[PDB]
RNA sequence: AUCUGGUUGAUCCUGCCAGUAGUCAUAUGCUUGUCUCAAAGAUUAAGCCAUGCAUGUCUAAGUAUAAGCAAUUUAUACAGUGAAACUGCGAAUGGCUCAUUAAAUCAGUUAUCGUUUAUUUGAUAGUUCCUUUACUACAUGGUAUAACUG
RNA sequence: GCUACCACAUCCAAGGAAGGCAGCAGGCGCGCAAAUUACCCAAUCCUAAUUCAGGGAGGUAGUGACAAUAAAUAACGAUACAGGGCCCAUUCGGGUCUUGUAAUUGGAAUGAGUACAAUGUAAAUACCUUAACGAGGAACAAUUGGAGGGCAAGUCUGGUGCCAGC
């Protein structure tokens, strides 16, 4: 034998399947940031109904006791560092309504456009997964980064990319190659 | 049976006999033999063990249908050509055949990097797409575990043959000497094993490139029979 | 079964030597020797996880062969040997020796002490019995038996040990106010001092001992191991000197400490 | 053109096996994952040694270019070297010779009828010699 | 912390049958490009089994005249290596299945002032020729067998 | 490990002699129902007279839509013709837009795949890195299930009721 190895679910579908006025609203969020399905929404709801859980009962035993005050000052210190909470609603009461997009504005398929390098909520999407941005030094493709507040300002193009570095593609390398080498023939 | 005319049947015999745990049954019998009679110690089996003439053609017609398992070589430096290869593989399973097995003998001519070897393999397996959806497996006999369970189903099997082939009986020779009865006609003793269903002395017998011919007597040596005068009209245009 | 067992599997291996989870399938079985099974530590747990020196098994079987590792003056080669509770591992080819004592969160901590500490041991007392031809002897908590003691010395007392040629040098009662170190449970590696000792007949009996920020706790009585008297131990304490700090307390301890 | 710069972290001394033991960490932009050559002679010079007493391994390249992280070390003899590092990484670096057995198969197969022999054996052959002989 | 369809011409009820989601819950149908992690002859038959493997072991330190090898040399008892065999230790651990078993197993909890224990770690043994040194060795008593030859 | 009876079944010169896969790979049996007769002691640990020998225990791959995590199958322009659109509106167009479409036109990006090297590893295979190669993508082409009601979605044309309980 061996030990083994723990995993878990991540998402969790709804009750009651086709009713229209949840189908609309999950379909503007799908386009206004360009998620690719809906369990890409899903995804978010869970992470967040656990939080609120969490909060849910700290909030039922007393003020000044010590449990309260350990894993109540760390869940705040935890949304305020990647940037969720506002600086001045730390309270453990404004907590409890927080909405689904105020993660959905912190990813990196968001936090790329806003910052002025694709043109469109499509083309962050589409630049990320080709290995073009690096926050710091390391290429990442993953359009779900979740960047923590203090590297909001560290974003840029890569030392690798063509567009903000070295070598062109091999489009424009084979167009060279079909037109300067084509001058005399 | 050789799918391409380069190859070592002998040895690809002794690419089957090495994995066989006696020693001293392949060095004695190398100068000039096609027939080979060989019992296995191992999984207590006794073997007919033939090899044809890839100089003549029609040997290699009969000699597919007297056995019942047919070993398939092929080649890792080529593929099959179809007017001499892919048509008598067309040939064998038309006039209709019993079970088989393709192989492969050596595979030491790609380059000694492991994925080359791999796909190569792949490759071989073009002529049991088409031709055959009953057989998957083709066994490196390079390797020592692939080279054993084709020891394994050949000695402990045997499939669903032919239909008419069987049911009619056929031996095959291993003594054959003439003695004198007359100088009209003398007569041939013929030392093999029965299989089929038997030969018995109320009619007649062929052998191609020689014809029919009249038996006398039957004896099984370790039940004397002999032909009665229930002839029928051995003739060409009966009367 | 029909014997003794051989193996331990790796979930069930003490947990306080930290063996991760993934890296094999059976944990070191130590050899039965003074201490007991779960409350000691192999030679092969302390030099290749804790002071890192070997990588494998292998490179440790080529340190104990060259006859470097002693343990109390004494040269060991059994690959789990089983050192425990104040045992003293002295080294050659670095000129370190070591002492086994207990860390505050319920550890066995890395302790180098001098070169004049090294020469000596406590140990505790665990029976006073009369042997055969009428001599007495005494026991203590690591199997060493002793005869020709004073006769004074009562059970649960301590006793202090010449390493080099086994004998005693003085020793130390039981009684109320005393430096006392805790070996066993909950509490475990907290230093205080006795405020009284009940006793229950046919039963366990508990002590009461107060810290030196005077907070206050009970045990059995077989957890309890006398140092010293107060404010004077006998032997080179740890960092934090078995004083418990609350989760609350070492968050910011740690934080104001980030200065680094 | 490319910086090939090489740390040399967390070290250790260890007299118990007489070697140094630290973590390797490259620098390389603008390059792929530079061989396991040029790593042992460079780090020779750095500590004065022989190119036979440094050995390394486990390199694994970050992702996305760039680095490459890992574990060498390295003895202050070549005696020592032979006498303590395993025996494939020495056939690696040229240095020990590869010894040729049957395979795990054989070898088992082997001893298993040489439990069947009490002795020797030579009486056992003049006696087929005997009775076989006709 | 949520409900919707179905008894009557029409309405309020008791009441059940559809629906709706979950499953580390097994099969099955059509499809199937990428990275990481991975269960897998349990159910029915604790039914039957071809072939190969899974348990052996030596240090400077119990026994070497191999008619072994190395020869190499200070060595006339032996001394380098080292098959076979006697002696010592282990084979009672590990791995696999779930048939039996309902105060039994098993759990948390006690007891041995009611018992056996290879090993490991620490202590521990002037007294024993009839004798206090009288015949009868302590500078050291006796047969028997293995491998091997035939 | 051995010995008896019970149920089995193997070789035989017929005098006899041998046997237990609910260990690992693999069987022809059953059923709705479950992988290779592969490589090695490098790691984890156990045994031995012992640092060296042994280990289907255990590790590494093959077969694996049992389950769980991350997320390709397109993104940018131009004119064009439309409308809306905010406004210059005189009324035009003066700006800002948004689409709509124009087998209307342009150039850039890239890994699925292939493959020198290096790295990985006990040796290899693969993942990370990287020469040369690799697209208008119409073909490098997503599929399963439904379109009275419950329950999101059609007033659309065709059967002589080809191929009707539904």
């Amino acid at each position: 034998p061996r030990a083994p190895r723990t995993y878990s679910k991540t998402y969790s579908t709804p009750k009651r399947p086709y009713e229209s006025s949840r189908l609309d609203a999950e379909l503007k969020l799908a386009g206004e940031f360009g998620l690719k399905n809906k369990k890409e929404i899903y995804r978010i709801s869970f992470q967040l109904s656990k939080i609120r859980r969490a909060a849910r009962d700290l909030l039922t035993r007393d003020e000044k006791d010590p449990k309260r005050l350990f894993e109540g000052n760390a869940l705040i210190r935890r949304l305020v560092r990647v940037g969720v909470l506002s600086e001045d609603k730390k309270k453990l009461d404004y907590v409890l309504a927080l909405k689904v997009e105020d993660f959905l504005e912190r990813r990196l398929q968001t936090q790329v456009y806003k910052l002025g390098l694709a043109k469109s909520v499509h083309h962050a999407r589409v630049l990320i997964t080709q290995r073009h941005i690096a926050v710091g030094k390391q290429i990442v493709n993953i359009p779900s980064f979740m960047v923590r507040l203090d590297s909001e300002k560290h974003i840029d193009f890569a030392p690798t990319s063509p567009f903000g570095g070295a070598r062109p593609g091999r489009v424009a390398r084979r167009n060279a190659a079909r037109k300067a080498e084509a001058s005399g023939e | 049976v050789p799918l391409v005319n380069d190859l070592d049947p002998l040895d690809i015999l002794y690419k089957l006999l090495k994995c066989a745990d006696d020693e001293g049954i392949m060095v004695q019998e190398v100068d000039s033999k096609r027939i080979f009679n060989v019992h296995i110690k191992k999984f207590k089996s006794n073997l007919k063990i033939i090899i044809p003439d890839m100089t003549n053609f029609l040997n290699i017609l009969d000699c597919a249908k007297v056995a019942d398992f047919v070993v398939f070589g092929l080649s890792g430096v080529q593929e099959v050509d179809e007017e001499f290869g892919e048509q008598i593989i067309r040939a064998l399973e038309l006039q209709g055949i019993a079970s088989y097995i393709g192989v492969i003998s050596n595979l030491s001519a790609v380059h000694e990097k492991e994925k080359f070897q791999l796909d190569v393999k792949q490759s071989l397996e073009s002529y049991f797409k088409h031709f055959f959806p009953s057989e998957e497996r083709v066994y490196n006999l390079e390797k020592n575990s692939d080279a054993l369970n084709v020891l394994r189903t050949l000695c402990q099997r045997l499939p669903r043959s032919i239909n008419w082939r069987d049911n009619r009986g056929y031996v095959v020779a291993d003594f054959v000497d003439f003695v004198e009865t007359s100088p009209d006609s003398g007569d041939l003793v013929i030392e093999g094993t029965v299989r089929g269903i038997g030969f018995n002395a109320n009619r007649l017998v062929h052998i191609p490139d020689f014809g029919d011919f009249q038996l006398n007597k039957i004896e099984k040596i370790s039940t004397v029979f002999e032909s009665n005068m229930n002839r029928d009209t051995l003739d060409e245009y009966a009367p | 079964a029909r014997g003794p067992k051989k193996h331990l599997k790796r979930l069930a291996a003490p947990h306080h030597w930290l063996l991760d989870k993934l890296s094999g399938c059976y944990a070191p079985r130590p050899s039965a020797g003074p201490h007991k099974l779960r409350e000691s530590l192999p030679l092969i747990v302390f030099l290749r996880n804790r002071l890192k020196y070997a990588l494998n098994g292998r490179e440790v079987k080529a340190i104990l062969m060259q006859r470097h590792v002693k343990v109390d003056g004494k040269v060991r080669t059994d690959t789990t040997y089983p050192a425990g509770f104040m045992d003293v591992i002295t080294l050659d080819a670095t000129n370190e020796n070591f002492r086994l004592v207990y860390d505050v969160k319920g550890r066995f901590a890395v302790h180098r002490i001098t070169d004049e500490e090294a020469s000596y041991k406590l140990g505790k007392v665990k029976k006073v019995q009369l042997g055969k031809k009428g001599v007495p002897y005494v026991v203590t908590h690591d199997g060493r038996t002793i005869r020709y003691p004073d006769p004074n010395i009562k059970v649960n007392d301590t006793v202090k040990i010449d390493l080099a040629s086994g004998k005693i040098t003085d020793f130390i009662k039981f009684d109320a106010g005393k430096l006392v170190y805790v070996t066993g449970g909950r509490n475990l590696g907290r230093i205080g001092t006795i405020v009284h000792k009940e006793r229950h007949d046919g039963g366990f009996d508990l002590v009461h001992i107060k810290d030196s920020l005077d907070n206050t706790f009970v045990t059995r009585l077989n957890n309890v191991f006398v140092i010293g008297e107060q404010g004077k131990p006998y032997i080179s304490l740890p960092k934090g000197k078995g004083i418990k700090l609350s989760i609350a307390e070492e968050r910011d301890r740690r934080r104001a400490q980030q200065g680094l | 053109s490319d910086a090939v710069t090489i740390r040399t972290r967390k070290v250790i001394s260890n007299p118990l096996l007489a070697r140094k033991q630290f973590v390797v960490d490259v620098l390389h932009p603008n390059r792929a994952n530079v061989s396991k050559d040029e790593l042992r002679e460079k780090l020779a010079e750095v500590y004065k040694a022989e190119k036979d007493a440094v050995s390394v391994f486990g390199f694994r390249t970050q992702f996305g270019g760039g680095k490459s992280v890992g574990f060498g070390l390295v003895y202050n003899s070549v005696a020592e070297a032979k006498k303590f590092e395993p025996t494939y990484r020495l056939v690696r670096y040229g240095l020990a010779e590869k010894v040729e057995k049957a395979s795990r198969q054989q070898r088992k197969q082997k001893k298993n009828r040489d439990k069947k022999i009490f002795g020797t054996g030579k009486r056992l052959a003049k006696k087929v010699a005997r009775r076989n002989a006709d």
